[PDB]
């Protein structure tokens, strides 16, 4: 670019900036970091779930077989009472992350029940009860992604503005600075410094073509 | 924890209050009081300890399973430091500390 | 006493005679420009502006015991509220804890009451302080980090 | 220091036609000819109109290809430098290849070898020819490929279906001039007409 | 502004062959000797060398391996930033604590205390071996990192108290005194292993 004391200026301006939009950014990402790391704790906590819920399942199921023999299945599927599978979604924001929200069928709205088996009762206090945890897995799994992706995103960019931007500016204000200085100033006075000598030769000259006379 | 200041009060020197606070810690072994322990075990201000060493030993005597545990934990080891240290009050509560691990591991 | 006002040209410090007065004098009481846009007054850019031996002033004898940690506990508290309306911007202020709210609140009363006095509101520097722990006893007291013992049971009670 | 802001340089181009700057990046490189062909410059390009026309019609249009090619090259490189080497459109990706050819086998030249000690005229258009006609059929293959997929994402199943070619046309710039020009001109022009019916073939099966 | 870069400074440094550099940061982190370690040098160590063996042969070893304990201080600094202790293993968790104790214990004074006020060579040496020897012998013992931190957990608050000492006691006192906690701080290191 063309240096100048506007230049100059404009260049130390937006050094500036570019340091306080990278300090904003290294605090987003940051918390964005440390809800990712909370999300996964919860999901890794909750891993523990789809054990002993699934363990819970089994054992009706074991239940049910002994009392009724082979489930009828097929047009049913038999096997519950609860259940009537539907999802619905909701999307929820977390520093700036729409963190989706997931809500389905014995695990929120949109269930219904009808009748059931012998163990029915059994299976859904157990098979349809581990559905409340598989919901709660989806949505941590979904926002743990999200914030994945967020926090790779706003990573890149920190990373970006520290290495390639401020690394670009900073020569630049550079350069310019001895441009200018390095210079235009050492011009200055050499110019000046060539007129005085000027001036200095005239009144000698003068002086001597006075006593010459 | 939050604050980071352990101060004595009227409830700190209380039993009552302790027993009720046992099971809130529990998210991962007492993960609370594990925390505290570790702030036990390194604190910002040194009188902290002392009412820390305090806080501990009613929840160790309430908790047998947790003085096993406490004897374990690093705040033992501050304890065992705070046993070598001069303040009295910080002596006694050590003390204190040190017999309710040690009521708890023979029987 | 010399209190000399310095007109700094395109308002940066790197002009000549701002910073080589930098070295002679001992301090910086700057006036910021967007201050004076957000109608404040006294634009005094507090948090860049220090005095390099502002401790002989605050003491006991002379003023009130409390000066010093009123002082590190303003500057603190202020850095802190700024940060917390940068992160604002930018974290949509709902994921903000309780103490973040603190210090935006503390930071607009202290922007909005404090700094902005009046062109002829004179204030001794025992009102003043007292403005000042009217501000502060908003913390609780143990939130207070930077105030030492026997100072904070003497005044946080108001 | 390098910055062409000095009297000297200002001065000289301020009257000079042609202009080959060079950048001390490409030196570090070990580029050697060191030609920065995003800032020099010929204002003489005009005048060998006739020349170019009496020579070869397809030169005057395949330099405008290569220039576009170098421009989109450097928006490109500006712009991965901070978005990243992903979410690239596979356009994009094919003019960053070839572009990559372009610099390492058709401007670099050694300078010290029996093979790039000279190079006759021709030689560099059969050379460009070929990498614009690389160019024109990958994105040929790109506007239909018998489904968004199976047109442009394929340039990854190019770079090994096709791999034999891409290799010969990197290292048709290895032969000396010395080895008789009937030799060299052949060697192009069925070096183009392999890779023409090999490219054809692929675009024109499962597709 | 701290730019190591006006001709005044540049010729310094290029002449001076030692620069202490006293670093604002640790000023504001309330450190009496604000000495910032990560860009102090003394060149005239080599030739020191000499004075430095002949004092103690083993001192120079341990000056050599401080300086690699506050190199090494920085990388685990980032270790801890990008994922936390939680990935530092039992030996780098030990180089960590014993980093932190130096910079905290021994590489800081006290100034303003009458105990710290005066730091003579031969305490410094005592507590420049009493804190590299006890870290070595921790190091090679890798045991798990928390089950050897509870141990030395009392040794940690010695060491702390090691620095406490006066000098009015003289140079021997404190040194047997630096030294008893040096052998007990090593009895339990082997005996515990």
């Amino acid at each position: 670019v063309v240096p100048t004391v506007t230049m100059l200026g404009v260049m130390k301006s937006r050094l500036v900036g570019a340091t306080r939009g990278h300090a904003l950014l290294k605090k987003k990402s940051d918390a964005l970091t440390v809800q990712f790391r909370q999300i996964l704790k919860n999901i890794v906590t909750t891993k523990e779930s789809m054990g002993e819920v699934m363990k819970d399942s089994s054992f009706a199921l074991i239940e049910a077989k002994y009392v009724a023999g082979e489930n009828i299945k097929h047009i049913v599927l038999e096997n519950v009472q609860n259940a009537s599978i539907k999802v619905r979604s909701r999307q929820e924001n977390i520093a700036g992350v729409k963190i989706p929200k997931f809500e389905y069928f014995t695990d929120g709205e949109t269930k219904n029940d009808l009748t059931g088996l012998a163990r029915g009762g059994q299976q859904v206090q157990q098979c349809r009860a581990a559905y409340v945890k598989a919901i709660e897995l989806l949505v941590e799994l979904a926002s743990l992604q999200t914030s994945f992706l967020t926090l790779d995103e706003a990573i890149k960019t920190t990373n970006r503005r520290v290495n390639a931007l401020e690394n670009v500016v900073k020569p630049r204000l550079e350069n310019t600075i001895t441009y200018i200085k390095g210079e235009l100033d050492e011009l200055e006075r050499e110019d000046f410094f060539r007129l005085k000598k000027i001036q200095g030769y005239k009144k000698r000259e003068i002086e001597r073509q006075l006593a010459s006379s | 924890v939050l604050l980071g200041h352990l101060d004595w009060s009227p409830m700190h020197k209380d039993p009552l209050f302790w027993r009720d606070n046992i099971t809130n810690f529990e998210e991962n072994d007492f993960q609370i009081l594990r925390v505290l322990l570790t702030i036990l075990d390194t604190s910002s201000d040194p009188r902290a300890l002392a009412v820390a060493c305090f806080d501990l030993s009613q929840f160790i005597q309430y908790h047998p399973a947790g003085r096993v545990i406490v004897t374990d934990l690093k705040a033992k080891e501050r304890v065992m430091k705070l046993m070598n240290h001069e303040n009295t009050e910080v002596t006694k509560s050590a003390l204190l500390c040190i017999q309710r691990l040690f009521l708890g591991a023979k029987y | 006493t010399q209190i000399p006002i310095l007109t700094m040209p395109n308002d940066d410090i790197t002009h000549p005679t701002p910073d080589l007065t930098g070295y002679i004098t001992e301090g910086q009481i700057y006036i910021d420009r967007q201050l004076q846009n957000r109608q404040i007054y006294p634009p005094i850019n507090v948090l860049p502006s220090l005095s390099r031996l502002m401790k002989s002033a605050i003491g006991e004898g002379m003023t009130r015991r409390d000066h010093s940690d009123v002082s590190n506990q303003l500057y603190a508290n202020y850095a802190i509220g700024k940060d917390v309306q940068a992160m604002k911007a930018v974290v949509g202020e709902e994921a903000l804890s309780s103490e973040d709210l603190l210090y935006l609140e503390f930071l607009d009363k202290f922007e909005r009451k404090f700094v902005a006095q009046g062109a002829y509101d004179s204030r001794n520097i025992f009102q003043s302080l007292d403005l000042a722990w009217t501000l502060l006893r908003i913390f609780p007291r143990e939130l207070l980090h930077r105030i030492p013992g026997k100072t904070l049971d003497q005044y946080y009670s108001r | 220091g390098g910055d062409f802001s000095d009297p000297v340089t200002s001065a000289t181009l301020s009257i000079v036609q042609v202009f080959w700057g060079l950048d001390k990046k490409l030196a570090q490189r070990k580029h050697f000819p060191s030609v920065n062909w995003l800032i020099s410059y010929s204002k003489y390009s005009t005048a060998l109109e006739s020349f170019y026309e009496q020579f070869d019609p397809d030169f005057i249009n395949i330099r405008t290809k290569a220039r576009e090619v170098l421009q989109r090259e450097d928006d490109l490189n500006e712009i991965v430098q901070l978005v990243g080497k992903d979410a690239l459109a596979e356009g994009d990706k094919i003019t960053l290849e070839t572009a990559k050819l372009l610099r390492e086998d058709y401007l670099a030249q050694n300078a010290f070898t029996p093979y790039d000690k000279f190079c006759p005229f021709y030689k560099s258009v059969w050379m460009m020819r070929n990498i614009i006609h690389f160019y024109n059929l990958a994105n040929q293959a790109v506007e239909k490929g018998a489904g968004m997929d199976g047109q442009k994402i394929t340039y990854t199943l190019i770079k090994h279906r096709l791999g034999d070619l891409f290799y010969r046309l990197v290292s048709q710039k290895f032969e000396d001039p010395a080895e008789g020009e009937p030799a060299l001109v052949a060697k192009f022009k069925k070096l183009h007409e392999d890779l023409t019916a090999g490219f054809r073939a692929l675009e024109d099966e499962t597709r």
